[PDB]
RNA sequence: GGCGAAGGCGAAAACUUAGGCCAUUACUGACGCUUAGGCUUGAAAGUGUGGGGAGCAAAUAGGAUUAGAUACCCUAGUAGUCCACACCGUAAACGAUAGAUACUAGCUGUCGGGGCGAUCCCCUCGGUAGUGAAGUUAACACAUUAAGUAUCUCGCCUGG
């Protein structure tokens, strides 16, 4: 279904990031993988594909912020902007 | 005490004041809770100063963590409003500011608008005789 | 005493699930569940001071016109109050023009005056129909104008069961500029009186004191002998 | 629809599902759009549960 | 009239409470409305999905009359 | 994650032979093992589903797989031993709570109290006895610590006042 | 009645999964907001592509009737309605009411969630509704889901 407490937790690194940017940018790239899955094996899954969209736009503006504070997101980027 | 109904950032301070006022004013509603700024606690003491608004409270949970105002407005015991009429001027989307030589005398020369300068924040007339000028965060009638 | 708070014993309660909310304000904080009880203290304050200021109204020469329009309670005690005290009774409410238009009253008072006096001049010539006719013609101009029908005068002051029970008493109320006070429940408005009284009448207790509350008012404006909060009983009496 | 047994007791309570089935099936037996079978399905449906309410 | 969630189960499946399902029902295909049983949006999703259920696994007339 | 899964087999089969198919049924069920033949005896259909008037009845009742019971339907489908393959999951709309489930035993406490087993009338679902005021009733309100009451005086009770003196 | 971004979602059964409702000082510490450009989707006719086509109706064609029927009647009846692909990407997609955001008498209904308890009643919050206060459209009326209140952003607008 969501995906939701393995992922958290897999990037839940103590406990001050239960809801940091760290872990909202891992829920959204791997809710992009999961519906990228979903909606390969779901065609007209339309419902899919905007959320899917609206997941990147706010992956982008999350990593644009996580860039603009911390100066060491991009020395370890395995989360480029680019999808 | 136990102030009631937060309200989070709406899109700015003055905007988020100005709905409650209208609101309170609409439905003959008598105290309010806002946002809390130096510069809302600076218009608001002022304005209990010059009789338009009633009192307030500056309350906080225990730091920056949420500071709220709660303000009441002042009726006669007949629920009429003192205020009849408050407009906010300093707007994110719109930064407003005059010098001391250009601040008019709202109502018929009776209204007072409220203008923080350079040097601090107060009255239009002392604004005007402190030669002194700056933004405008509310034309008070 | 003057408005004693032994009377505000019953001035709880109506029909429930209809009630304006603008009445929470001066009545009491009411529960979800439309709980129509009055405060005690502040219905005694506002009692008292439609009280004294009807009685020093009508110390004034004004008048109080008095009028009853519920079921048969209001109607039968308004009555017994104007048979007490020397005031005006409805018995049934005027359809509306009485004070703005002041010949549409007259009319209707030389209409009654001049059908008492043909009733009392001749019935020999008249038929069973004919004297129904005049029958009606009385009852009509007696109930299409309760408060005006052999006196000219405007009144000075009215009251009501409800302020919002009788639109042209309201209307000939807003006419003329006077102290308009009423018994007013948590289903009314309260924007139609002077001094809100907010009290019951659906029981029967609750209506009775305190119309008969302002009896006494009137009475001692008119220095003639006041039974309510000088007596300590409290009337027992069904709402007919 | 059945019903077994008596020829006008029966009969008469069965009238009225077999009246009720048969128009079900009549409102099925044309071709039309959703919009006026739904928009007057639902007007009645309104009326009936303003009668009721 | 509120039916299910006080003589049902909360989890309807055909097996164990199909008596419940069959008080909306006939062998004539269809199901009690609102204005007979004032079941919640919940507890119409019961009896509508269980009831062509039970029609569609050939337990109740599915639309025979 | 719990199939409740039911196969109606061929019209009036004798039990082992229906056993055998079920045992089948298994061998190509993907899903998780566990789960025993139980006869739920031989029901009449409604209606013919190809030709059978009544079909033997099973259920089973185990856990559940997500990318496991759509290949098993449709094999049990296509595999015309079986007529039936009816699945059921865990969540249909049920609680999976300790204050919503055991909330069953209050329908318990309903189904004892359907029937009047005494003079004594506590039939009638849906009738008002009140015996609760008390739950969560918070919409949790913000705490006010004091910071500074600006002139603390705040006016009150707007009675309908006017031209008090009119003697 | 709820949900889905509109388009929409109803014989049932399963799966992937968007998203939702309830309460969280709980965590980054404004990471925010929209949106010209830009990305994706987009009823449907009807286009061709492969099947079957059950049925029928654009067109077409006979008998009516008509001042005349390829209009209202029907029969025969194709494209199409069916599906797979694109394109058509428009709709009464209009609530002719933008998106994000916070606030405004109530009242009577419903659904969902949280608590509770024979049920239930009840409270909480939303969703889904209305009369109507206030407020707002010339007016019609909306009105706690506004066309009320206000901030950021955009699109539409000056005579036929």
């Amino acid at each position: 279904q969501i995906d939701k407490n393995g992922i958290i937790k897999s990037a839940q690194l103590h406990d001050k990031d239960v809801g940091s940017i760290q872990v909202q940018v891992s829920l959204l790239t791997s809710q992009i993988k999961q519906l990228t899955d979903h909606l390969l094996a779901n065609k007209k899954d339309f419902i899919s594909k905007r959320g899917l969209y609206a997941k990147v736009s706010k992956r982008k503006r999350l990593l644009k912020y996580l860039k603009h504070n911390d100066l060491e997101a991009y020395r370890n980027l395995v989360k480029t902007l680019n999808l | 005490i136990t102030t009631t109904k937060p309200i989070k950032a709406h899109f700015d301070p003055v905007a988020d004041l100005l709905t409650k006022i209208n609101n309170a004013r609409k439905a003959k509603l008598m105290t309010v809770t806002t946002i809390a700024s130096k510069l809302k606690i600076a218009i608001l003491e002022i304005l209990v100063k010059e009789g338009y608004l009633a009192n307030f409270q500056v309350l906080e949970n225990k730091s920056k963590t949420k500071r709220i105002v709660t303000f009441n407005l002042k009726y006669t015991q007949r629920r009429i409003p003192s205020i009849n009429g408050v407009k906010q001027i300093s707007k994110p989307g719109l930064r407003i500011y005059r010098p001391f030589e250009k601040l008019p005398l709202v109502l018929n020369g009776l209204g007072i608008a409220i203008i923080s300068t350079s040097d601090g924040v107060m009255t239009d007339k002392v604004a005007r005789l402190k030669k002194i000028g700056g933004e405008i965060l509310a034309y008070v009638w | 005493s003057l408005a004693k708070l032994g009377e505000m014993r019953t001035h709880v309660g109506m029909v429930k699930r209809y009630w304006n909310p603008k009445m929470g304000f001066f009545i009491e904080p009411e529960r979800k569940h439309n709980n129509d009880h009055f405060v005690l203290e502040l219905q005694r304050q506002s009692l008292q001071t439609a009280y004294n200021y009807v009685k020093e109204v009508a110390q004034n020469n004004g008048q109080i016109l008095f009028v009853g329009t519920k079921n048969d309670y209001v109607k039968k005690l308004v009555n017994n109050i104007a048979k007490r005290v020397d005031v005006a009774f409805i018995t049934q409410r005027w359809l509306g023009g009485t004070l703005t238009n002041f010949k549409t009253l007259s009319i209707s008072i030389n209409k009654l005056n001049k059908l008492v006096e043909k009733q009392a001049e001749n019935a020999a010539d008249l038929t069973k129909k004919e004297n129904l006719m005049l029958s009606r013609e009385i009852e009509r101009l007696e109930k299409f104008f309760g408060g005006v029908k052999s006196l000219k005068r405007l009144p000075n002051l009215l009251i009501v069961d409800d302020p919002v029970y009788e639109k042209n008493a309201v209307a000939e109320a807003n006419i003329l500029r006077i102290p308009v006070v009423a018994l007013c429940n948590t289903n009314t408005n309260p924007e139609l009186v002077d001094f809100i009284i907010p009290a019951n009448n659906h029981q029967p207790q609750s209506t009775c004191l305190l119309m008969n509350l302002l009896a006494d008012a009137v009475a001692e404006a008119k220095a003639m002998p006041t039974m309510f909060a000088y007596k300590p009983d409290e009337e027992i009496q069904i709402e007919i | 629809e059945v019903k077994n047994d008596d020829l006008e007791l029966a009969l008469k309570k069965f009238k009225r599902v077999s009246l009720e089935i048969r128009r079900l099936a009549q409102r099925h037996e044309y071709h039309l759009r959703k919009g006026m079978r739904l928009r007057e399905k639902r007007k009645i449906a309104q009326k009936k549960r303003r009668k009721f309410r | 009239y509120c039916r299910f969630c006080a003589i049902g189960q909360l989890r309807i499946d055909l097996i164990d409470d199909l008596e419940a399902l069959k008080r909306f029902l006939s062998p004539y295909a269809k199901i009690n409305p609102r204005r007979i049983t004032g079941n919640c949006q919940m507890h119409q999703r019961h009896v509508a999905k269980a009831l062509k259920r039970a029609r569609y696994l050939a337990l109740v007339p599915f639309v025979k009359d | 994650m719990q199939y409740n899964i039911i196969l109606l087999v061929d019209g009036s089969l004798s039990l082992e032979q229906a056993n055998q198919v079920n045992e089948k049924q298994q061998q190509t069920l993907t899903n998780v093992e566990g789960l025993q033949t139980e006869y739920l005896g031989l029901k009449e259909l409604a209606y013919p589903i190809k030709k059978q008037l009544s079909a033997h009845y099973y259920r089973w009742k185990f856990s559940g797989d997500n990318q496991s019971t759509k290949d098993f339907k449709r094999t049990a489908n296509i595999n015309k031993q079986v007529l039936r393959e009816l699945i059921i999951n865990l969540e249909r709309e049920y609680g999976y709570l300790a204050s919503i489930n055991p909330k069953k035993q209050q329908l318990a406490l309903q189904k004892r109290a359907k029937y009047d087993e005494i003079i004594a009338r506590e039939n009638n679902p849906e009738n008002p006895d009140v015996p609760v005021t008390s739950g969560l009733a918070s919409t949790q309100p913000r705490l006010s610590r004091t910071e500074k009451a600006q002139k603390p005086k705040e006016e009150l009770w707007d009675v309908v006042q006017k031209m008090g003196n009119f003697d």
